[PDB]
This record gives structure tokens, C-alpha cells and sequence, in this order.
């Protein structure tokens, strides 16, 4: 009964993490997007500086 | 005509100078009696010393210094009118369907001054397309923007084509076709399948009007294309005073070729990169596709979503005008459900109690919590089998397998396709029908009753149907 | 005459370049012979720069431009009142002319130190969340701030609504006069807006100025500024105005553009540096004045767009450092069915309970299972404004613990069937907390009775 | 006379600006005293700017420039056929003259709406991971996209030499032409690139267009423009060609020196504005004909060299937008021994499934499932007997599907020989093969059906699909096979 107990419980622990894991992809993938805008505009800024 | 005189070129950029000192306005368009066709320029500057600077609508190679140059006294021209139905233009106005000249009798510019405020429509009203699933889960804005999402596979041309018939059948009203910045094999895709289906009849009455610029273009094309569709369109409005659909395919192609213009013209680059007058270049087109007196233009918009970020400068400010949005998905596809639309990823804004009404918000709410529950628990459906719930979920989700079987509709330009009967199903009939089915009236009746029958009238016959057999 | 006329020597970019108007006066509004409108911007030696309030199509090279002798201005009085007009006063509903009062400069200094004085009356919002947690008051800086479609429109347009029960009273001094600053909003969407009004008859006191998307990126620059001095002759002249900004984000896209068009190099997010001087200029108007002035104050309630959901953005940054508070309405909330979508624990009033009502701060013991149904409670439907003798009994009966034992869903229906009741039999104590203000402790009892009796009767 | 002839005013790096040359057309091709040629690409009020085809050492301020009166052009015909042109169709290969059937500008414009036609025949690569689940089709735009050393050359390489089983026969109609645009390339490697093709005996059916990496950028940029203005001749005289660009980002990368030696406004990645206007003026010169104009096609197999494998890059972005497909090769399975490293999870062709051959559409239509459905249990497999029957199946399956669609290089094989292998791997039959033995039964079978089944794949080839009999002797054959093996 432990061992039936165990693997349902390392069943259940494994799908909270993988959905917690789905949620920190989830923001990070908020954080990914900005950081790309960002790198974009500046490196844009230093050629234009550089052209102007 | 006023005649001047080429005096750089620079990649797509003309400067020309016009001795004359009688100078033509900003917008207008000059135009070059080269070999191979003449070439449209648009006036961007007037950069001094009596020199303008322009944009070219087709290649600058050939041109040489000092080649005249004639102002056609007005921005470009484009037909209108019942001659444009049936047929392909470019941006500046020609037929490039081979099929002869648009005797129209009448040619208007691209560059309109929209509606005063006077004359905008003081209440939001649905246009009733037909298709059960927008009409009653995110129905469409007269007058407004619809955003269609997907790809390959998922039924997107066959839905417009549907929307066309649809819309001509029960308004009267024609249609407009725009391709801005896409793929040439995919525009005769197109101009075959709806000569097929029947929304083109180059011996007859065609309903849709085609204008197509495509990836070959240069950006200055590009760039312009959607205002020609728009006057087509707008034509359409204000003189027969009709319901007019607007397509555009696609819309971050009018975002990246403004981009594209703008860089060639010294402009400063804004944000992640796109011009600095993006806001304003995506108004001047978008609020002039609305409701007035006369009539109303509805657009419908493909809209691309760079890197999949719906905060993207491009479709962060197209989102800010779209009234509605329609995502079509393989997911729904391979549950044979078509035309594919996810009833709960689709949205609008004109979803609400006073603009619709509480009979259909009531509907529409209760349809989409059952089909949020049945997905929220779509899982441990299969893990602990259907039996296994309780009575209510077990109800709910026989309601919303049959709700979603119920929401596939057979489009009447597929018959030739698919053999099915094609019919409508108006807005009254879509709202009484799944109101029949919330109330569990026809819960008796087995779910392939409900697939690509229609109304609720035709579940009736065809459970009698399969009865039968 | 090089003295008072000038040549375009170049236009584009919404920038004309112009030969003479040798006695122009900086930020001078200039009319080219087509009747498009200009400012003088920068002026050099031998030419001057004009920023266009319209479409570049208007002018031409070697086309008069003309000095109307007037820094830029906007008309203003209570004839405006009822009416929308554009970002330089004219009219655009046809409804006729304006009788203006008077005119008053676009950009004119915000009051000093000394002018002013604390803030200490409410702005009546008639929202549960917002009167009862984060406090508006007259004269304060609210930014409403969040994602699209989150509910940001609504609360002011809440706000606005709910005044009328004031402005229609004979007491001047509690009366606040409305003014919604449309900057890069679709005309249907104004126009809708202008019909809810007038269909709930709030348009008596409102005044909206409208620079639509379509309107050059100038117009959407400037449209705040005259609708600032709009308030400011309110403020001014003794009277209460409530200035809504929707939004500050297209304003600074638009200065943004204006500033990149003339060269100006590009700071973080490519906004130009002087995009918080954009906004400080602006939001410092909102004052509270003393009585050597007389008593008026103009209300700012800015609102911005947040891309994704985050706050570290610049412009949100920047308007949170000029303001006085913030409202973040969060998305999450808001498609779970929390509608207003107030994120309580974001949200502040820095100025806070000095403006709230005294009774909902002696009822609500600081709000900031049980809290399940108060959420339940907070909810409000659109259009759906409460008077604060119908907040403090809601605030009161979840506070004191009364509504822990009634169904969840049914919470709705008590709000509903309490204040009728408390209405059709007790109309005694919503009359005191009306006139008072401020509960006494027997009228604390007087609503103790009433509740542990109507709950029991629900 | 200041017409038709000028005198340099600055020279810089690859750029020279040039007084005169009123009557000079934009893009033309000019002379220089000492031979170097160059091109006008900005033409300004008072000067002329002119990207030179070579090193700045031979052009000198004061020296005069005459003008040729020709926009840049490139010679056309068959005469090219088995030749190495440089970008301006000048031979490299040390043997003689080129017998030209004309001459063809290379901007030039793609064909519209009107005289296309649906992309409905095959190009038959002879890889087995292509033609059964990413088929190509003549008129299609295909990218071929992945990082270094991932097999991108030799996807191309094997599509060329697998040809010469149809350009040596009569039907004009079959016969597939082409064209190899080594941009950026070293010249070593297309120096052995002609040498495998003319083992082979490709070559006679080939033409390498060469703008190596130590030529100016102007030519780079020209000769994608160049290969396919060769190409459309055939196109517009009823013949089939098929161009391959390896690769464009480095066209890409000589567009954004030219432009920024020429002080052109950068944009993104420090890139010209218009590079989606390169780009795509490029490759949609691809299409498929209508029987108005002869019916004739090009095929593009443009290569994107990816770094890390990120196709969110600006140049990828734009080609992937532009391109009907791609093929990814990821270098993931290829240091793992998978050879080609096509991830059939990622590539896609939206409309070759329709010019598909008919045999291997009835065969490997469910290759895809069993593949989608063995690489969601490749994460489980290392766990062991703890796996249900109904994985362990897919697991058995999938394997030996995937040690089918490698295979060896300069190897590639006849559809009549791919569709028995796919359809004994999608009927099961080999599951009673060791995974190691799988290139022993391939090369054995093969013999087998040609040794004692030739009829059957002799019908194949000349009827293209399977009727209700010939799926049943294959079945015969392959489990008679399969079980004496
Ligand atoms: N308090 C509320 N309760 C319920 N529904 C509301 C409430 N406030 C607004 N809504 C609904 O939610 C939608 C929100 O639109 P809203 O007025 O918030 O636009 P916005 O967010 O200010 O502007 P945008 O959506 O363009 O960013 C409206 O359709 C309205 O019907
Ligand atoms: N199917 C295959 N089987 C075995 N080896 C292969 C196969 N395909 C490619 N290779 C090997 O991998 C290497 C691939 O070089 P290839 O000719 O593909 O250039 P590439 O992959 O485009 O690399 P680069 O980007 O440097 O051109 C070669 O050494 C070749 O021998
Ligand atoms: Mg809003
Ligand atoms: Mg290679």
C-alpha cells in the first residue's frame, strides 16, 4: 500500500511541477519578448548614432 | 501637362525638379513614360529648389538624369464601380487580369479625408454573416475590424469566399479583395478557386473585387495597395450605398512595407523598428473603414503576429482597432469540425447586453461556460471515463460535444468540394436553436443530428434521418 | 512685408521650413494660405520651423504663411459645456459655434507651492472598490493604469456618470464638471461614448476633446494641453473639474513621432528625453487651490496602456512618478469575472483616506471565506453607480461578518434585495449618513439592527 | 563629352564617386581606364556613386570612366550548360568562350497572377526523408534552413545528381536543369563541389554561378539575380530548371556592405530597409507556368545558414516568410549519426503533397503519425520494460523508420526503390530485424526485387501508382523477403 501510495504521489507532485513549470515558461516568455524589443531599439540607436 | 525634370535616383527615391515653379502637391502622383509601362512616383517632400522627393511604385532601373517627368494633377486614380468586379488591379490602377481595360466611367483617389465625427454611426450593430459560430460566440461590427488568425489547412480561404456569398445573398452587398505583400502562387490559388466556387464569372455577375500587390512589389507598392481596395470599397458605400467587405492579406505587410519606405527616406526608426508614423500611417487606412449614413465598409484583416508577441509594435496598434477577432484552428479541423472557428479563442467586443441584446448574451455566455467546463475538464474524461463524473458534468458535457458538433455549418461555395447542401442560418434562428438546445429540449436526439445540418429545424429532420436508417 | 508674412521654403515630415516671419514669437501660431494650422516650433536665423496641425498635403513650397498674433490658445468658458471640439477648440459636432468666455494658452505653468492646498473632498467615483479603498479626491493625480480590455474607460466614464445626482443640485460647490481627452481613439469609438452620455444625460456637464488617430500626430500632442486649460478656467474661476486623459501612451507615441520626424535622438524605447516633461507639464495643472484663489481644483485621471502587464515600462514609470496613485486593473481578474478588476494590493492613494468619505472609513476598518464573498460584493456592473449611503450598508454588513453565511452565488441578489428594503422602510438612515456624513455610534447600532434583521429575513 | 564619359572624384572602400555620366541609367555597367567595371547604383544631382567588381587599387581620382549603355546582364542560353560563370557570365573554368543564346537583365520582373499554374510535378530529390514527407514540386520555393555542418549542400547536391535518370532521356518534359549559386563560398570547396559533379557525369545538365567570399560584394548580390535570369530562359521556353542558393544570408550580408558604403539609412540587424525586397524579387522569379506561355518552371532551393538554430532572426524571418516550405536540418540529429538531419517535426510543404508521387503518397501517407508519435516516446524510452505495449510498438516501429530515411551520400535512390522500403517499414515488416542490420537488409532487398521482381518495379516507374494487385505481390515479395533473410 506504500508502494501504490509512493507512485500515485509522484504522479500527482510531477503534474503540479510540470504546471507550475508551464507557468514560469509562461512568464518568462513575456520577459524573453521585451528583452528582444529592447536589445533591437538599442542596438538601432548605436548604428543611427553612428550614421547620423 | 506641367513638366519636370529627374534629377537623382537613389533606390526606389526620385527626386524630381520642376523648373516651371508651379510644383506638385504632397501624395500626387508623377508618372514616367518609360518603355515596359509607365512608372507612378509618389510625392513624399518637397525638399527645396523646386525639387520633390518621391517614392517609385515599380522599379527605378533604366532611369536616367534629366528624363521628364508629368504631374497627373491628383493623387493616383483608381476605377470604380460595378466594371471592377471580376477583375485584378495593381496599385495604380491597371488591370493586370489580361482581360482588357475597366471602362469605368468614373476614377477616384486613394487618398480620402475619412468621416467627420458628425457623420460616424452613434450605436454598434452586428452584420449578420450567416455562420452560427461567429453570429452568436463573437459576432461581427458593422462598420468594424475583424482580425482572422491561421494558416494552412484551416479553411481560410473558403471562409472568405463564404463571407462574400453570404454577405451578397442577404445584404446585397459586394466585396473586396486586397493582397498587400503576399505570395503571388497563393493570389492565383485563389483567383482559380473562386472562379470555381463562383464568387468570380468572367461570362456573368462577379461579387468580389480583386486587388492584388504582392512580395515582387516594391515597398512603395506595397505600401499603398490597401488604399486602393479601401476606395473600391468606399465607392461602393457612398454612391450605391451598400454593406461592403474589405479583406486584407495581409495587414503587418502594410505595417513592414510603412517601414520600409520610411527607412528609405531618411526617416529616424522608431521602436523594436518600425517607422516613427505607424499609428497614424494604420489610421488614416483603418478609420476609414466605418459605418456612415449612406452605408458601412466591414474589414477583415489577416493579422500576422511577429515572434508570436501580440505586443509587437505592428500588432499591438492593429489590435487597437479590431472590433473582433476570429482564430481558426487545426485543432478544431481535426475534430472535423468545420469551418474550424474555436469558439472560445474567438472574441468581440460587440459581445455585450446592450448591443446584442440579453436573449442572445444569455445564450452566447451559457455556451461558451460549457464549453470552457467541458475543455476544463477534457482530461480525467478519458483517464476516469465519462461514467465516472458526476450526473451534471455528464450532462454538461453531452450539451457541449453536441453544442460543438452544432457550431459546423456547411458553406454553400464548398458544395462543389465537398456534395454537402450549403445553407444560412440567420441570427434569430442560431440564438433560438441553441437556446432549444440549453434548455435540453432536444437532448434526446443523438449527436450526429447535429453535424452540418443547419438550424435546429434540420437536427429534427435529419434525426427522423437517421431514424430511418 | 518678411515682417508678418513668410514663404514655405520646404515641407515634409509634417515640418515646413519658411522664409521671413521675422517678428514671430516662439510656440506662434501661424496660418498658411489653405487654412492649415501651424506653431513655430524653432526658430533660426533666416528660417523658421512650423510643426503642422494637419496633413502635409495642405502646403506647398513657396506658399504664404501667415502670423495670427497669438501664442497657441484654446477657447474657453461654460459655453463648451455639452459640446466636442477638437485639439484647437473648433467644433466638430455641428452643433454650432462655441461662445467661448475667453481664451487661455495651451502650455501655461502649473500653480506653485504656495496656490495650493491639501486635499480633502472626494471625487464620488459610485465604485464600491474605488471609493472604499483607493480613495479619489479633488484636486489628486489617479493614473488608471493596465492592459487592453481590462475595464480602464469604464471607471472614468463611471465617474463621470455618477456626478449627476450633484450637478444637478442647486449647491454649487459640490458640483464637478467633466472633460474626457480622446488622443488616438477611433471616432466611433467618441462617438459611442458621446451617446452613452447623452442617453444618461451626462453630456449637461461633460466636455470631450477629440485628436483621433487619423488627426496628425501634432493635434495628438496638443489636445490634453487645451483640454488642461479647459479644467484650469473651472479650476480657475472657483469650480470643481474632473479632466480624464485616454491615453497618455499614443499622446507620448505622438511626441514621439513629432520628435524623431525633427531629429531629435532617441532615448529609452526610443522616446525622446523630453517625453516626462511632456507629461509633468501636464499632470501638475491638477491642483487644489486655497481660498485666497478660491477654492478650485482640477482632478487628473490619466490612463495607460501596459504592454503585457508590466509596470517597469517607461512611460507607466514615468507617469507613476508624476501621479498621486495608481489603479491597476489586471487582466487575469478580469476574465476570471472580477469586474472592476482592481488589484487592490498594487493599487494606492498616496493622498488616500484625508479625501474618503468619513462614514466608509469608519465602517470599512481598513478592507485593506469571508473575503471570497467581500470580492463577490467589490463586483459592479457597468453603468452601475452607487451613492454612498447605499456603499456604506454593503461595506458594513461584510465587514461586521453578517453576509459569511449566504450563498456565494447569491450575494448579487442580496445587494439587490437590501438596499430596496433598506430603501422602502428604513429611507431614515440613508437620509443621515447622507446629510452627516459620518456615522454616529447609535446610527451604528440603528444599521446593526437593520442588517442582523434582513439577513435573517433573506 | 560628359555623356558618355567621367572623371572620378573619391574612391573608397569598394565605392567611387564619379563626375559626369549625365546620360547614365541607373544600374548600368561602366568601364574604368584601368578594366575594372563597376555598376551605378546612386545616381546623385552632381555625381554619380559606382560600387566597383573590384579592389580599389585600380581606380584613382582624376581617371576616366566610360559607360557600356547596358544595365547589368548576364548571358542565357544552353551554351552554359556545364560551365562556371562568375556573376556577370564571364568563364572561370578555363575553358573557352560562352556560346550565349542571348542576353538577360537581372532585375527583372517575376511573373504575375495570371500566367502561373499550380505546382503539380515532382522534383525527385532520391532522399528518401524528402520525396515521402517534405515533397518538393516543380514550381515550388523550398528552404533549406539549418546550421553549419548539417547536411544543407548536400540536400541540394543529391537533388542534382539524382536527375541524370531522366536528362539523359528524350522526354523533354521530364528533364530538370540546374543552377548552383555559391555565394560566400570558399573556392576550394566549389572548386570539388564541380569535381563530384563531373564524376558523376552532373555536370553536362548543370551551371555553377560562382561570387566566392574573397569577391566584391557587388557581385554577390548580383549573381542569385544572374542564376536566375539563366533559369527563366528555360522557364519561357517550355524547359524545367531548378536553382539552389547557398546561401542567401550571405547575399544578405554584401547587401548591407553595399548600402552602408554607400551611406544608405540602415535598419534593423544594421541591415538596408528593403531586404525583404531582395529577397523576395529573388525567389519569387520561381513559378510554374501556365500552357499560354510554354509551361515551362523554376524551383528554388534557397539556403539560410541559421547560428543556434534561432529562426527568429531577421533574414530567416523573412525568407521563411516568403518560401511554400522548408526543410530544417538540425544539428541535434545529425552528431548523433542521423544522416540527412531533417527534422520532419518542423519541416513543411504546403504544396508539394499535391505534385507528391502517387506510389509513395499510398505508402508513407501514416509515416508521418508513426514519426510525430515516436518522437513524443523518445523522451520515455530509456526507462525499459516499465512501457505499455501500445509505446513499445511505436518504439519498435519508429526506430527502424528512422535508420530507413538515413542514407549515405552521393547515394540517392529511385522512387521504385524507396517505395518497397517505406511500405515493409510502415507495414512492420522489418520489426524482426535487428536495429543494427537495417542498411544490410535495404541494400539486400534492392537486389532482391531487381533480381526476381523487375517487373514490378518496372511498373511502378512506368504507371507511378499501385493498383489493388501490385500492393499485393509487394506484400508477397516483401514478407517472402523478410522472413528468408
Ligand atoms: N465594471 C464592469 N463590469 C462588467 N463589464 C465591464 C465593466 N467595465 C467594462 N466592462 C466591459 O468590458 C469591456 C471593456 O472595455 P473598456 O471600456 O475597458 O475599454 P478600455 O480597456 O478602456 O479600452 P481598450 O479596451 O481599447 O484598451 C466593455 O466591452 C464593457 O462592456
Ligand atoms: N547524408 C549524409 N550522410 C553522411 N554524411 C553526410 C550526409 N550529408 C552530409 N554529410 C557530411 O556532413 C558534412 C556536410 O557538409 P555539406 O556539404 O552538407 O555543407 P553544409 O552542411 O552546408 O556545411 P556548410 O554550412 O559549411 O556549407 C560533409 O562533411 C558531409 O560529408
Ligand atoms: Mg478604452
Ligand atoms: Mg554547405
Amino acid at each position: 500500500q506504500g508502494y501504490a501510495a509512493e507512485i500515485s504521489a509522484r504522479r500527482n507532485a510531477m503534474d503540479n511541477a510540470s504546471k507550475n513549470a508551464g507557468d514560469m515558461i509562461n512568464r518568462y516568455s513575456i520577459l524573453y519578448n521585451r528583452t528582444r524589443q529592447a536589445v533591437i531599439t538599442n542596438e538601432l540607436v548605436d548604428i543611427i548614432t553612428g550614421a547620423s | 501637362p506641367i513638366t519636370g525634370k529627374v534629377t537623382a535616383v537613389i533606390g526606389a527615391i526620385v527626386d524630381v525638379h520642376f523648373e516651371q515653379s508651379e510644383l506638385p502637391a504632397i501624395l500626387n502622383a508623377l508618372e514616367i513614360k518609360t518603355p515596359q509601362g509607365k512608372l507612378v512616383l509618389e510625392v513624399a517632400q518637397h525638399l527645396g529648389e523646386n525639387t520633390v522627393r518621391t517614392i517609385a511604385m515599380d522599379g527605378t532601373e533604366g532611369l536616367v538624369r534629366g528624363e521628364k517627368v508629368l504631374d497627373t494633377g491628383g493623387p493616383i486614380s483608381v476605377p470604380v464601380g460595378r466594371e471592377t468586379l471580376g477583375r485584378i488591379i495593381n496599385v495604380i490602377g491597371e488591370p493586370i487580369d489580361e482581360r482588357g481595360p475597366i471602362k469605368s466611367k468614373l476614377r477616384k483617389p486613394i487618398h480620402a479625408d475619412p468621416p467627420s465625427f458628425a457623420e460616424q454611426s452613434t450605436s454598434a450593430e452586428i452584420l449578420e454573416t450567416g455562420i452560427k459560430v461567429v453570429d452568436l460566440l463573437a459576432p461581427y461590427a458593422r462598420g468594424g475590424k475583424i482580425g482572422l488568425f491561421g494558416g494552412a489547412g484551416v479553411g481560410k480561404t473558403v471562409f472568405i469566399q463564404e463571407l462574400i456569398n453570404n454577405i451578397a445573398k442577404a445584404h446585397g452587398g459586394f466585396s473586396v479583395f486586397t493582397g498587400v505583400g503576399e505570395r503571388t502562387r497563393e493570389g492565383n490559388d485563389l483567383y482559380r478557386e473562386m472562379k470555381e466556387t463562383g464568387v468570380i464569372n468572367l461570362e456573368g455577375e462577379s461579387k468580389v473585387a480583386l486587388v492584388f500587390g504582392q512580395m515582387n512589389e516594391p515597398p512603395g507598392a506595397r505600401a499603398r495597395v490597401a488604399l486602393t481596395g479601401l476606395t473600391i470599397a468606399e465607392y461602393f458605400r457612398d454612391e450605391e450605398g451598400q454593406d461592403v467587405l474589405l479583406f486584407i492579406d495581409n495587414i503587418f505587410r502594410f505595417t513592414q512595407a510603412g517601414s520600409e519606405v520610411s527607412a528609405l527616406l531618411g526617416r529616424i526608426p522608431s521602436a523594436v523598428g518600425y517607422q516613427p508614423t505607424l499609428a497614424t500611417d494604420m489610421g488614416l487606412l483603418q478609420e476609414r473603414i466605418t459605418t456612415t449614413k449612406k452605408g458601412s465598409v466591414t474589414s477583415v484583416q489577416a493579422v500576422y503576429v511577429p515572434a508570436d508577441d501580440l505586443t509587437d509594435p505592428a500588432p499591438a496598434t492593429t489590435f487597437a482597432h479590431l472590433d473582433a477577432t476570429t482564430v481558426l484552428s487545426r485543432g478544431i479541423s481535426e475534430l472535423g469540425i468545420y469551418p474550424a472557428v474555436d469558439p472560445l479563442d474567438s472574441k468581440s467586443r460587440l459581445l455585450d447586453a446592450a448591443v446584442v441584446g440579453q436573449e442572445h448574451y444569455d445564450v452566447a455566455s451559457k455556451v461558451q461556460e460549457t464549453l470552457q467546463t467541458y475543455k476544463s475538464l477534457q482530461d480525467i474524461i478519458a483517464i476516469l471515463g465519462m461514467d465516472e463524473l458526476s450526473e451534471q458534468d455528464k450532462l454538461t458535457v453531452e450539451r457541449a460535444r453536441k453544442i460543438q458538433r452544432f457550431l459546423s455549418q456547411p458553406f454553400a461555395v464548398a458544395e462543389v468540394f465537398t456534395g454537402i447542401p450549403g445553407k444560412l442560418v440567420r441570427l434569430k434562428d442560431t440564438v433560438a436553436s441553441f437556446k432549444a438546445v440549453l434548455e435540453g429540449k432536444y437532448d434526446n436526439i443523438p449527436e450526429h443530428a447535429f453535424y452540418m445540418v443547419g438550424g435546429i429545424e434540420d437536427v429534427v429532420a435529419k434525426a427522423e434521418k437517421l431514424a430511418a436508417e | 512685408n518678411l515682417n508678418e508674412t513668410g514663404r514655405v521654403l520646404a515641407v515634409g515630415d509634417g515640418i515646413a521650413r519658411v522664409f521671413g516671419l521675422n517678428n514671430i514669437q516662439a510656440e506662434e501660431l501661424v496660418e498658411f494660405s489653405s487654412g492649415v494650422k501651424g506653431m513655430a516650433l524653432n526658430l533660426e536665423p533666416g528660417q523658421v520651423g512650423i510643426v503642422l496641425f494637419g496633413s502635409d498635403r495642405l502646403v506647398k513650397e513657396g506658399e504664404l504663411v501667415k502670423r495670427t498674433g497669438n501664442i497657441v490658445d484654446v477657447p474657453v468658458g461654460p459655453g463648451l459645456l455639452g459640446r466636442v471640439v477638437d485639439a484647437l477648440g473648433n467644433p466638430i459636432d455641428g452643433k454650432g459655434p462655441i461662445d467661448a468666455a475667453g481664451r487661455s494658452r495651451a502650455q501655461v505653468k502649473a500653480p506653485g507651492i504656495l496656490p495650493r492646498r491639501s486635499v480633502h473632498e472626494p471625487v464620488q467615483t459610485g465604485l464600491k472598490a474605488v471609493d472604499a479603498l483607493v480613495p479619489i479626491g479633488r484636486g489628486q493625480r489617479e493614473l488608471i493604469i493596465g492592459d487592453r480590455q481590462t475595464g480602464k474607460t469604464a471607471v472614468a466614464l463611471d465617474t463621470i456618470l455618477n456626478q449627476k445626482r450633484w450637478n444637478n443640485g442647486s449647491d454649487e460647490s459640490k458640483k464637478l464638471y467633466c472633460v474626457y481627452v480622446a488622443v488616438g481613439q477611433k471616432r466611433s469609438t467618441v462617438a459611442q461614448l458621446v451617446q452613452t452620455l447623452e442617453q444618461h444625460d451626462a453630456m449637461k456637464y461633460s466636455i470631450i476633446v477629440a485628436a483621433t488617430a487619423s488627426e496628425a500626430a501634432p493635434l495628438q500632442y496638443l489636445a490634453p494641453f487645451t483640454a488642461a486649460s479647459i479644467g484650469e478656467w473651472f479650476r480657475d474661476n472657483g469650480k470643481h473639474a474632473l479632466i480624464v486623459y485616454d491615453d497618455l501612451s499614443k499622446q507620448a507615441v505622438a511626441y514621439r513621432q513629432l520628435s524623431l520626424l525633427l531629429r531629435r535622438p532617441p532615448g529609452r524605447e526610443a522616446y525622446p528625453g523630453d517625453v516626462f516633461y511632456l507629461h509633468s507639464r501636464l499632470l501638475e495643472r491638477a491642483a487644489k487651490l486655497s481660498e485666497k484663489e478660491g477654492s478650485g481644483s482640477l482632478t487628473a485621471l490619466p490612463v495607460i496602456e501596459t504592454q503585457g502587464g508590466d509596470v517597469s515600462a517607461y512611460i507607466p514609470t514615468n507617469v507613476i512618478s508624476i501621479t498621486d496613485g495608481q489603479i491597476f486593473l489586471e487582466a487575469e481578474l478580469f476574465y476570471k469575472g472580477i469586474r472592476p478588476a482592481i488589484n487592490v494590493g498594487l493599487s494606492v492613494s498616496r493622498v488616500g483616506s484625508a479625501a474618503q468619505v468619513k462614514a466608509l472609513k469608519q465602517v470599512a476598518g481598513s478592507l485593506k471565506v469571508r473575503g471570497e464573498r467581500l470580492t463577490q460584493l467589490l463586483k459592479q456592473n457597468q453603468y452601475s453607480p452607487l451613492a454612498t449611503e447605499e456603499q456604506v450598508p454593503l461595506i458594513y454588513a461584510g465587514v461586521n461578518g453578517h453576509l459569511d453565511g449566504i450563498e456565494l452565488s447569491r450575494i448579487g441578489e442580496f445587494e439587490s434585495s437590501f438596499l430596496s428594503y433598506l430603501k422602502s422602510n428604513h429611507n431614515e438612515l440613508l437620509t443621515e449618513i447622507r446629510e452627516k456624513g459620518e456615522l454616529s455610534k447609535e446610527l451604528l447600532a440603528s444599521l446593526k439592527s437593520a442588517t442582523e434583521s434582513f439577513v435573517a429575513t433573506f
